[PDB]
């Protein structure tokens, strides 16, 4: 109806602002990957643990390239 | 009187506009733990007046020279930024408290400490004699001040190096 | 199942292909699930401003303050500390 | 050298622990007065940069008090829990409150303020 | 009240912002809804509106005659263009988030507040000394060697 379309707008905003904080900080993330890391952080997950993973899978994708 | 109400008035005393009224900003009840922190915070706004009066009293008369303008027009680029900080602080008041302000405004308690004491050391100096009294503030060593004043000197000494690349004259 | 989508986004592969990495991701995430530090969005905010100021980018440090309020304005996010703690690390 | 007063009518099971937290405040009221004074030019180009680098730690001590009040609203901050949180601050603000009282005892400026930092986690 | 002000800064006075033929734009008196401390910053903000009104009134009046006076006003609107354009923007920012106060609106003017004052006496010297003819191309030039970069 309406309250189901007002929520899809307030999420496209926040997902557009977090993409600005992401580029001025020069994280290699992009709009597709960043939506995965946000969902995870909503359920409650150690960002000291989740960031060690991303700092590793990006560190192994080079040995294969 | 709620703590939030104090956070509402302080964001104005940072500019000159007055519970907190106008040399200390005597506040006039509330608990002693609140009045003390307001007093120091309110006084930072008072400094902003002393630096505003100079860039307004001398922006009036047309007999201040060509150097006294590049100085009075370089105390404004160091004030728009102080107006950007007040912008950000106001958007969060809709959370921040007194003890949270002290860390936010601990640095602009120094830049508003050098500028408010740089306009008193050079009061009656016009022309090059002013570009020689804002250079006697560089022999300080403090890496935060010597890298601020050594920028205002790079603007004030631009008109002087404009005559030179082109000394009291007699009509 | 959601951890396996991540390993397929970062590494471009299918879940039948990449299974050594996903074996390493269950090792780290698991046994480290519970949050270890007290959660507050205030402290994490004053560290993303302190970081964008340190890069002479003082204009984006006051834009974040306007984007962090909108997150509270809408109200579809339960844990706002976590997602910021992560975006700051990357 | 600051002295404090607590309460005539308070639980003894508190006052003995209050006097265990204050030595980080009294050791702080002597650092913030060292900054606002030894910043005067008539003290050399060393007693200045010593007061500047001694200010960044005061900034990080003000953040540690902010994160406690925001954690105090949820009530998760018991008095016993406080005595453990400030321990990194009770050791640092105990070092600086000893230099700021040993640089002003014997008037030092210039090299003699750079020797004391070489004899003194 | 925001959209009310952004018109008062455009040249349209109303009940909240009365107009006086001698002094200039100013707030009428205390208002209960708003705080009693803002009654100052607005008065500091109107010191800018008075300039634009006294500008556009002179621009329209064309007053003295001569092409060099016609062209001066013709050009005087060009320098005054970024003022208008920067004012249209304020409404857009307020249309987005409804948490912006007068503080931010006052902050946005910034450059216009330190420009109009220095470009106000240039007009006053003309209307007070009957500067007729090409002599304008010096009276404006003698003030072109000012220190203020914006001017």
């Amino acid at each position: 109806a309406a309250a189901a379309a007002a929520n899809l707008n307030a999420v496209r905003e926040t997902m557009d602002v977090l993409l600005e904080i992401s580029r001025i900080l020069n994280t290699g993330l992009d709009m597709e990957t960043l939506s995965i890391c946000v969902r995870l952080c909503e359920q409650g997950i150690n960002p000291e643990a989740l960031s060690s993973v991303i700092k590793e899978l990006r560190k192994a994708t080079e040995a294969l390239k | 009187i709620t703590e939030a109400a104090l956070v509402r008035d302080i964001l104005y005393v940072f500019q000159g506009i007055d519970n907190i009224k106008m040399n200390c900003y005597k506040v006039e009840n509330l608990s002693r733990s609140l009045r003390d922190t307001a007093v120091r915070l309110s006084e930072l706004g008072w400094l902003h007046n002393k630096i505003r009066r100079y860039t307004d009293q001398r922006s009036l008369d047309r007999s201040f020279g060509l150097v006294g303008q590049s100085f009075c027009a370089a105390l404004h680029q160091e004030l728009r930024e102080y107006y950007r900080l007040l912008s950000v602080l106001h958007s969060q008041l809709q959370s921040l408290t007194l003890r949270r302000l002290l860390v936010w405004t601990y640095d602009p308690k120094i830049r508003l400490k050098t500028l408010a004491a740089l306009v008193d050391h050079c009061q009656g100096r016009k022309g090059g004699e002013l570009a020689s009294a804002v250079h006697a503030y560089t022999k300080t060593g403090d890496p935060y001040m010597r890298s601020l004043v050594q920028h205002i000197l790079s603007l004030v000494s631009h008109p002087v190096l404009s005559f030179l690349y082109r000394v009291a004259s007699d009509p | 199942v959601l951890l396996q989508n991540l390993c397929c986004r970062i590494l471009g592969r299918s879940e039948a292909d990449v299974a050594q990495q996903f074996q390493y991701a269950v090792r780290v995430i698991g046994s480290n699930f519970a949050p270890t530090v007290e959660r507050d969005e205030f402290l994490v905010a004053e560290k993303i401003k302190k970081e964008l100021i340190r890069q002479r980018r003082e204009a984006d440090a006051a834009l974040f303050s306007e984007l962090h309020r909108k997150l509270h304005s809408q109200g579809v996010l339960k844990n706002k500390w976590s997602i910021l703690y992560l975006l700051l690390s990357l | 050298s600051r002295t404090f007063l607590v309460d005539p009518n308070l639980d003894l099971s508190i006052r003995e622990l209050v006097h265990r937290i204050l030595p980080v405040a009294a050791s702080y009221s002597a650092v913030t007065r060292f900054i606002e004074e030894k910043s005067s030019f008539e003290y050399g180009q060393v007693n200045h940069a010593l007061a500047a680098a001694m200010r960044t730690l005061v900034k990080e001590h003000l953040i540690l008090v902010s994160q406690l009040e925001q954690l105090h609203r949820q009530g998760l901050l018991s008095l016993q829990k406080l005595w453990f949180y400030i321990q990194p601050a009770m050791r640092t603000m105990d070092i600086l409150a000893s230099l700021a009282t040993s640089v002003d005892k014997g008037e030092c400026l210039g090299g003699s303020t750079l020797s004391l930092l070489h004899d003194r986690q | 009240m925001i959209h009310e002000l952004l018109l008062a800064l455009s040249g349209y006075p109303g009940s909240i912002f009365t107009w006086n033929k001698r002094s200039g734009l100013q707030v009428s008196q205390d208002f209960p809804f708003l705080h009693p401390s803002e009654t100052s910053v607005l008065n500091r903000l109107c010191r800018l509106g008075t300039d634009y009104i006294r500008f556009t009134e002179f621009i329209e009046q064309y007053t003295l005659h001569g092409i060099y006076l016609r062209a001066f006003c013709t050009g005087l609107d060009s320098v005054l263009q970024p003022y208008r354009q920067a004012l249209l923007d304020l409404e857009q920012e307020f249309l987005g988030d409804p948490h912006l106060s007068i503080s931010h609106v006052n902050y946005f003017l910034d450059q216009f507040q330190l420009l109009f004052p220095s470009v106000m006496v240039v007009v006053e010297q003309i209307k007070s000394q009957k500067i007729h003819g090409c002599q304008i191309l010096e009276t404006v030039y003698k003030h072109s060697c000012g220190g203020l970069p914006p001017v």
